């Protein structure tokens, strides 16, 4: 029944370790659509990008196990699409029995979350590559916060990135690996169940940092939005404005410095009470 | 399919380690000597390193994406050899003149401005074959006729005709001690090209390559195109991740965000281990993290001569350690938690110590013993040393009034001397700027 | 044993079976063929039903050939010179107008048929019943039905009225070669050139709807008609 | 059946060229050197082997349906070849009443008009036999003698004989230069019959095809008979879809009919990729469908400088691209809808797609392969360029006085050659009139 070589596909799409190009080129196409909340055309193109990728890969096989049984879902409104994303799998036979809902919402999470620092990534790495290039410099200080700010900011995201990638996925696969080999038995892969919904459960338990790290992202999306117009009395005013914004955004990086060392940054918690009230 | 990749070969040594390369690589994912697959190999599933470096017939022979230039000798080596047919002879370009390269930048540059037409339509072709085209990867030498004049042309065509894709080079810097009494004027004007040209720069100095290519591998009489072959490995590797899919963190762009903030910096440095394992007769045996870190500091067994004091207690701007087998993460988190803390480089407090570390495997197309390795990847301030070693030969040639006499009978140097003075002043604030970055000055604050 | 032993040889019969007559023999045509032992118990039936079906089909294709021969008599005539500044004129137009529908004929039969047949051949080939039969071409009519709603309601409607306007252009053609059939022909020109223009803006929605496969504005001016 | 085609033969290479076209059509349609049939079943049905290049006897041992003319040397080749038989001595004409062209066009011209009768007698014996007529292919060269005057004579001629049937030719030129001054003299006198009396001309020039092979079949000893080779599998590829009506898409009266803009325009150039051995290594490259999708749109492969391989800034009137090989159809479909896209040729104000192609299957009677290849055939505005090429040559010429008392006797050219000075003015008017339609005032009301 070669269930062996289909736990391996499991761990490449579910546990999505082994879908990176996918997924970068998913986010590509309908960048704007997902920035947003959901519309009724956003979700006809998004079910597009959807088709062209369950044509695009699997031919290792007569029927695509990968491609068939899972698509991913989203949810209607008309807060941003996002959120609104679920993935969804459609169920084998006799294989089926194996599966259970719980387990297939722990996969679905992990991907969320994957894909999340996935998308902001990629747009930070492109709006940095072309303010590296000539024409966005230079017709004086003001430059140079950005530069600064910008490297700062993609050393946060790395080193959250390899944080991420080890401590949790690279730890729970080692695991799941021995569990299977070392003992082959039925029981064995009951056990390795149970872990691989586990530490996914801690960790959901243990880190609850993306709201925060949302509210400062969509100050990023701001500020990468106003750095790609490039080339008197207008600029000036408005790099006022930015300034203020510059400062609260270094102001909160520099205590979460501190978090690393030792868990909560209570600035950013503070900025957004402030906001609600002051 | 793939973000494909041109490697643009030029120069004898450009030429030697491009050929090695797609040798090791051919070895690496078991095809042959034209990358015709073996039986085991056209079963389902194998690694993803395919369309991006390679393309196919689409009979499962598999072709290296690369472009050669050069003249007679190199192009002569590659058709002696079953490696002709295994790369696409329209990509390969051959090319003298009745007063060629010579081994003299402006020589090379006059025949470059006569097949400015061909080099591009030759580029243009590939590009338009190439399904999303990532970018470019020079790999060339300043030690070469062609690689440095040819060259020269052809990284100025490249900056003008395309902003959007990214340019990477890999230029091989000359072995110990000064060949000619011009070599710091032919140095210099392939060094223009380089910091205004591309986006980045990754140099390999052949001194440091040759010290190791020398003593760890043992050459009684060492050449360039012995040390080559550490190149080739050094390269590959590299790419080792980007080839081995789960990883998409490899990534040349996230890569690249992460290290270069700004034009002004760009000049890598790699360092290494293993450097072990060639003729099999003494001990080989597995490292650990902390010994692969301490190893690279050191100045001959690292790639590069930049020409530190006291093993690169030298102000760092960045550093990525990229680290290979299969070996406890955390035992070495905790190492390099305080390694950091200790602090090897300098720093301001204008800016944060930035540290990124990239844990890469081994292909599974091939047979390993899961023995600790690594590459590091980093950016510092250390190799301004060569660069003003460069400019005090090439302010004395200068100053003598004497030899600047071949590359004047050229029309371009003719029409203006100028132009060397203008890059000579240029060289000085890149120096400038660079001491500027080693303090607190170098922000706003 | 190929045709003599063929559906063709055996088979055909033509047939005559409209509703009403008109002014003209080519409504009016039909196309018979012989019992099939397949169907000897399955159409003989109280419903002919997979015949009318199929019967279906074969008009809409045969009404495109009809055009399509008139298209290229009409042209090939006007090459001869029959039926100044003013030739050129007429020359180029004549061209372009045919090279459209042919375009769009292409596009039917190679992106429609031709590949939903191919794909129902190899997955007979690549594995025994009737219904397998029916099944796959069963298949084939779904698509058709699904463009057949959608775009061809205007489509043909278009294309009729192309074909009626190449008549009256060879008609007046012919007669040329006094004054009285000057000034009818400048008259006529003009008028074709005003309904090609109006055309020409319908084909390039139409060129946006093939490129997204059914872009948002021909939706639009099929549902103004309905 | 299909409609019934008629090849003239004039001059060395039409002869040489129709020569290897018939073992071509021979081989592919599993048929002898004798044209009798291959005895067990080789073909029932699955083609119809084509009765317009052919004609069946009650041996069944076909027969070509060709008219040579030439004198002695090309036709002898064949008669001493076991390829008589596919012959007809009686549709042979030698010339024994030619007593040397001279290089002279008049001259040639003139010996078809007194052997008019004995020559229309093979032509109308060979139209009798006919079921109902397509039309006529002339295969020649210009600036011949022999290939220019007498082919010129017949198409006048044909052209008033027979008013309703299609008149192609298959022309060789020369070049968009000269090294031959009278060239321009055999050229533009033949060049008036093959405008007005060709609803058709397929331009092969010269210079471009000698690129292809010297570069391709890169043998030394390469001449006319060697280059004839590439004509040969050029022409056989046009008529693939007369010769296959079972592609049910692709038949070839209407396909004419179509693309015909007006015979104003009708000066076509074909371009080729990849290339069939016949003289060199075998084809063995094979590439994707998407690199087969690519090579197309390049004009790289000159075989022919019509000036649409030197730039297209005007207009292209059609394009028809001729794909041989059946591959994934769906491919095929997601790759053209990108191409018409794409917008590869130049385009006036009123005409922005007119750009068609056409898909066929490879016959199984030849050796299977899985590699593609197509041809392009085109019609260019561009063309115009020629013409004043031609006129500047004229200019020079008649400048100089050259060998006008051959013309004198001429009633035509009394006053020196008349007919030329007629033509420079007729050319001109055409030349200006193409350049109006690239622009807007094609339509104007």
């Amino acid at each position: 029944y070669d269930l062996i070589n289909v736990l391996k596909h499991l761990q490449q799409i579910f546990l999505g370790y082994q879908s990176g190009h996918n997924v970068l080129k998913f986010l590509t196409k309908n960048m704007g659509e997902l920035t947003k909340h959901y519309r009724n055309d956003n979700n006809a193109n998004y079910d597009k990008l959807l088709q062209n990728f369950e044509l695009e890969r699997q031919s290792e096989n007569p029927n695509n196990l990968m491609r068939q049984l899972l698509m991913i879902q989203f949810d209607t409104e008309t807060k941003s699409a996002i959120y609104h994303l679920k993935f969804d799998i459609n169920i084998p036979y006799p294989l089926n029995i194996i599966i259970s809902r719980t387990c297939m919402i722990k996969y679905q999470i992990i991907l969320r979350y994957q894909l999340v620092l996935q998308y902001h990534s990629r747009l930070l790495d492109e709006t940095w590559m072309d303010l590296n290039k000539t024409p966005s410099w230079k017709y004086r200080r003001i430059v140079r916060a950005t530069r600064v700010l910008h490297a700062k900011m993609n050393h946060f995201i790395k080193t959250i990135m390899e944080y991420f990638n080890q401590n949790v996925i690279d730890k729970e696969v080692y695991s799941l690996e021995k569990c299977y080999r070392n003992p082959t038995l039925a029981v064995a892969i009951q056990n390795e169940l149970e872990g691989g919904l586990t530490n996914i459960m801690t960790n959901r338990c243990l880190s609850d940092l993306i709201p925060l790290q949302l509210q400062i992202f969509d100050i990023v999306y701001k500020f990468c939005k106003f750095i790609k117009s490039m080339r008197e009395d207008a600029a000036l005013e408005l790099i006022q404005k930015l300034i203020e914004y510059i400062s609260n955004a270094s102001s909160i990086f520099r205590k979460c410095l501190i978090n690393f060392t030792q868990e909560l940054s209570t600035e950013k918690f503070d900025f957004y009470d402030s906001s609600s009230v002051d | 399919m793939g973000g494909e990749i041109i490697t643009l070969q030029a120069g004898q040594c450009g030429n030697h380690v491009g050929k090695f390369l797609w040798s090791q690589l051919a070895k690496e994912h078991a095809i042959g000597t034209d990358g015709l697959s073996q039986l085991p190999d056209s079963s389902t599933e194998r690694d993803d390193d395919t369309k991006p470096f390679f393309r196919e017939n689409c009979r499962n022979k598999f072709t290296p994406r690369a472009i050669m230039m050069d003249s007679e000798p190199s192009v002569i080596a590659d058709v002696e050899n079953t490696f002709r047919g295994f790369f696409d002879p329209r990509n390969t370009w051959v090319a003298s003149d009745g007063a060629s390269a010579g081994n003299s930048w402006a020589n090379g540059y006059d025949i470059g401005t006569r097949n400015q037409d061909d080099i591009l339509n030759k580029i243009d072709k590939e590009i338009d074959s190439t399904d999303n085209f990532e970018g470019f990867q020079l790999l060339h030498s300043v030690a070469g006729g062609t690689g440095s004049g040819l060259g020269s042309n052809l990284l100025e065509a490249l900056c003008d005709r395309y902003p959007k894709k990214i340019l990477t080079t890999y230029s091989v810097f000359p072995a110990r001690s000064s060949e000619v009494v011009v070599q710091s004027y032919n140095t210099i004007l392939a060094l223009r090209r380089l910091i205004e040209d591309s986006d980045a720069t990754v140099v390999f100095d052949n001194a440091s390559l040759l010290n190791i290519s020398g003593k760890v591998f043992r050459n009684p009489n060492i050449d360039l195109q012995h040390t080559n072959q550490l190149i080739s490995t050094i390269i590959s590797s590299v790419t080792n991740s980007i080839r081995f899919p789960s990883y998409m963190y490899s990534s040349m762009s996230s890569i690249y965000s992460t290290l270069i903030p700004s034009p002004e910096l760009h000049f890598l440095s790699p360092s290494f281990t293993p450097f072990t394992s060639d003729y099999i007769h003494d001990d080989i045996a597995h490292k650990c993290h902390s010994s692969y870190d301490v190893m690279l500091d050191l100045l001959d067994p690292s790639n590069s001569l930049v020409s530190t004091a006291m093993n690169n207690p030298t102000y760092f701007n960045v550093y990525n350690t990229i680290i290979g087998n299969v070996e406890p993460r955390q035992i070495s988190r905790a190492m390099t938690k305080l390694q950091q803390r200790i602090k090897f480089p300098s720093w301001s407090s204008s800016a944060m110590h930035v540290n990124i570390g990239r844990r890469s495997p081994y292909l599974p197309l091939q047979p390993n013993e899961n023995e600790v390795s690594g590459m590091m990847l980093s950016n510092m301030s250390t190799v301004v040393n060569v660069f003003e070693n460069a400019c005090n030969t090439f302010d004395k040639v200068f100053a003598k009034g004497a030899f600047l006499n071949n590359y004047n009978v050229g029309d371009l140097f003719q029409s203006m001397q100028n132009v060397q003075d203008e890059f000579a002043e240029s060289r000085e604030v890149v120096q400038s700027l660079m001491e500027d970055y080693v303090a607190a000055e170098q922000d706003s604050y | 044993n190929s045709p003599r032993n063929s559906s063709v040889i055996n088979g055909l019969d033509a047939r005559v079976l409209d509703l009403g007559h008109g002014s003209v023999g080519w409504d009016v045509f039909t196309l018979d063929y012989i019992l099939y032992p397949p169907l000897s118990l399955v159409l003989n039936v109280n419903r002919p039903f997979g015949r009318k079906e199929y019967l279906r089909i074969f008009n809409f294709l045969w009404r495109f050939k009809k055009n399509n021969y008139f298209y290229q008599k009409e042209m090939l005539k006007s090459n001869d010179i029959i039926r100044i500044n003013k030739l050129s004129r007429i020359s180029i137009l004549r061209t372009q107008f045919q090279q459209f529908n042919s375009k769009m004929e292409s596009y039917y039969l190679n992106c429609i048929i031709e590949e939903n047949f191919k794909e129902m051949t190899r997955k007979l080939q690549r594995t025994l019943n009737i219904d397998e039969l029916e099944s796959v071409h069963n298949t084939f009519l779904t698509n058709i039905l699904s463009h057949k709603l959608f775009a061809t309601q205007p489509y043909p409607t278009s294309l009729v009225l192309l074909l009626n306007s190449v008549y009256e252009f060879v008609k007046v053609y012919c007669n040329l070669n006094s004054n009285g059939l000057l000034g009818k022909f400048n008259t006529n020109l003009k008028e074709i050139v005003s309904q090609y223009k109006n055309f020409k803006d319908r084909l390039y929605i139409f060129r946006a709807d093939l490129k997204n496969d059914g872009d948002e504005e021909l939706f639009l001016l099929s549902k103004s008609l309905r």
